């Protein structure tokens, strides 16, 4: 019931022989899974946590210069010497100034000069790392129990919470009245945490790329540093000025907080203020339906009269949800719900809230269904007195197919070969497609890493034109396909 | 500057929104447009150079686009 | 950001050393070199595409240079 | 001499008074009284709405969030009239002597 | 252009093209910054909150 109301919602139907279904649990979305004679479940990844991160490097984003000193030597007499040059807390530079009789030299050449100032760091951009073993994932499983407040309720008071960690491959959640659900997740194969950094800068965090982070042009410290004064790339945060070949000076070159904020464009923000929480990424799990048993099975049908306590509302995915109350003698009974055609001779709509039941006479069970496109009747209750509600679903089967194709393409865009695990039930075609996707995705990621969407669009246009102007039919079609896929990805990348 | 090395093409993008996706989606194209408006003269000469070098309109147009996109960048 | 419009080709230049003139002179080329080293895959594709598009060797080299210079910066 | 400012840019700011207005789907974009305020920075977005949000229509409900923009650091852009320049020049002859 | 005890001489069109929020210059109380959107970011991860 928690998935009702969420825009990024996925319906998974069926379980493989052996009654397991493989689903991917992205952050910000959720998955509803339906199987014959199995309860409908709502799965949402609501929390990723990284524990005990290790500092990999501290960057300096705001410094200060003090104790500036200079030394000069007459022309041809070599370099000047400064005692501060020995210390690495001092950033120093050698240069030439005009010397002569006027400034105390017997010669009239370019005298060497050295300017040294002490570099002190005022703000840090610490970047931490996490081993995939300390990667607690949190999942909430809520059955489609039909409870009054269950629909779209993120409070989670009525949904079981399971923590997935690499230490235990199998997670068991007992759903009261629905048996036990078994998830076998792969916390190690989601975000590659051994190739990413938890970059924390002034009460903000970002999940960045390890190499990108190590390539940042700022003063830094190795991360194990304790004195915190031997900044390495200090020349990136200081200016040495010799305006007229007369005098050399050193300035500290501002604060780089805003520059870093601009540099972090394209990096997803995270919460490292307390706990290093991540609310991004996915988690591929294998769902075990073996021990899932419908609640309210072995109940008698409800023969009494039902009333609608909240009119039918249509969700964003073509499934309606209605709330009905019961007034009859057999309180714990199962609701006679059907979606017929206008003649009432064909059952057109499928029930998402499979096997609705009236647990309490006074409790307004709410239930979801997927009506067919066009006119239909929602019949609730048995004939003596029964609700007959008319519904019209806008759209089409062709439109739904197009939307499903677009959603699958988008899933293949955010995920790589992992899109082939979202609803797979074994399958030789699925495995072959995932392998081909792995190879093609390797080639594509190699050929397009570190490029913006505009460059991807330009490359796709160029490749499409090249294919269009190829006199080899095979190569022409292949190039056009590659170019169109590149254009689609460039359109769909970012955020 | 760090601002010249953003985190865009790192290949870690999820369905979750990124740091400045809305803002930074068109910032570069806006910059190119503004630069081309403020410096028309380089645009005409880049068009002339592309037309001369490019033997086919595809080559000429591609060269002009690349020149115009790269001139503000180094700038 | 402001850092992306770095007051370079505005005239107004004199004998006196400008601000950050020692570093900004070559930092762009250093950045492009680092990008090309960190992303070998794209450079190969750029060379292949330039060879396909460029009729002569002058056009091919020009297109390849423009592509590899605009790939990181356009980011 | 006598520079005149023509623009004062903000290089560092802060936000203090964040507020949000939310509207159910098909009800149009919401409004905050502080959108009229020029010291507030505002944005219109859309969020998922439904029974769980206390809405009742299951759609994209427009949302508006505003915060007060306060500058903490600015850079002046003073200008000077060309008539106010003054060039100082030193003319020294080769007398071969000292002051 | 004067910025925190450091001043530069810059082109006027370049100065007027800077993407930062600005005041008219006669403004004596702030409170009417123009491009405030250039110095802030609105984040709506998924569609829960802005
Ligand atoms: C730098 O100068 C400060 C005075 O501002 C002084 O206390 C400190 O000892 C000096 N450090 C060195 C290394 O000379
Ligand atoms: C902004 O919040 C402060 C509390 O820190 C309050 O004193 C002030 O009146 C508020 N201003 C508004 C809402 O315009
Ligand atoms: C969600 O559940 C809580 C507790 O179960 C309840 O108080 C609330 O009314 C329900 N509906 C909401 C929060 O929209």
């Amino acid at each position: 019931m928690r998935c009702i109301g969420i825009s990024n919602r996925d319906f998974v139907e069926g379980v493989s022989g052996g009654s397991w279904v493989d689903i991917v649990l992205e952050h910000g979305s959720c998955v509803t899974t339906m199987a014959k004679n199995k309860p409908t479940l709502d799965f949402e990844l609501i929390k990723t946590e990284a524990k005990h991160p290790a500092t990999l490097r501290k960057y300096c984003i705001e410094a200060k210069l003090t104790n500036t000193t200079t030394a000069s030597r007459c022309p041809t007499q070599g370099e000047p010497s400064l005692n501060e040059e020995q210390d690495k807390r001092f950033v120093c530079k050698h240069s030439m100034v005009d010397r002569g009789w006027g400034n105390g030299c017997g010669l009239f050449g370019k005298g060497g000069i050295v300017t040294c100032a002490m570099f002190t760091c005022k703000k840090n951009m610490e970047g931490k790392i996490v081993q995939p073993e300390n990667l607690e994932y949190t999942i909430v499983i809520t059955p489609h129990s039909g409870e009054e407040n269950a629909v779209g309720n993120d409070t989670g008071k009525h949904g079981k919470e399971i923590k997935v960690t690499p230490q235990s491959s199998i997670t068991e959640a007992e759903l009261t009245g629905y048996g036990t659900v078994t998830m076998e997740c792969s916390p190690r194969t989601g975000l590659d945490f051994n190739e990413m950094v938890l970059l924390q800068m002034e009460n903000k965090a970002w999940l960045v790329h390890r190499q990108w982070f190590l390539d940042l042009p700022l003063p830094w410290l190795p991360g194990a540093d304790t004195q915190g004064s031997n900044w390495i790339q200090k020349e990136t945060l200081v200016t040495f000025k010799n305006p007229h070949a007369k005098k050399q000076d050193v300035v500290v070159l501002g604060s780089q907080e805003g520059a870093m904020h601009t540099a972090l464009t394209g990096a997803t923000e995270i919460q490292m203020s307390s706990g290093n929480l991540l609310f991004t990424g996915h988690l591929k799990c294998r769902l075990r339906m073996d021990k899932l048993q419908l609640k309210g099975m072995s109940y008698s049908m409800c023969t009494g009269k039902f009333k609608v306590v909240k009119e039918i509302a249509e969700t964003q995915h073509g499934t309606i949800v209605i709330r009905v109350q019961y007034e009859g003698d057999g309180s714990p009974c199962k609701i006679p719900f059907e979606i017929m055609d206008l003649e009432k001779r064909h059952v057109l709509g499928r029930l998402i809230t499979v096997n609705p039941i009236v647990t309490e006479k006074d409790s307004p069970v709410n239930i979801e269904a997927e009506p067919p496109f066009g006119d239909s009747y929602i019949i609730i209750g048995v004939e003596p007195g029964q609700l007959k509600l008319s519904w019209f679903k806008k759209g089409s089967s062709i439109g739904q197919m197009f939307e499903t194709t677009m959603r699958g393409a988008k899933r293949m865009a955010i995920l790589g070969d992992t899109a082939w695990d979202f609803g797979s039930l074994g399958g030789v075609f699925t495995s072959i497609g995932k392998a081909l996707h792995q190879v093609f995705g390797a080639i594509y990621g190699a050929a397009f890493s570190g490029v913006s969407w505009t460059m991807k669009i330009l490359i796709g246009v160029v490749i499409t034109w090249i294919g269009m102007n190829s006199r080899s039919t095979s190569l022409s079609v292949s190039l056009v396909l590659v170019g169109v896929v590149t254009l689609y990805l460039g359109v769909m990348v970012q955020a | 500057s760090v601002a010249l090395v953003p985190h865009v093409g790192m290949g870690l993008e999820t369905r979750t929104e990124t740091w400045m996706s809305s803002e930074g989606a068109w910032k570069h194209a806006q910059r190119i447009e503004t630069w081309v408006l403020r410096h028309p003269g380089f645009t005409i000469m880049a068009a002339i150079l592309a037309y001369t070098i490019g033997t086919t309109y595809f080559q000429r147009v591609l060269i002009f686009i690349l020149l115009t996109a790269v001139a503000p960048s180094m700038t």
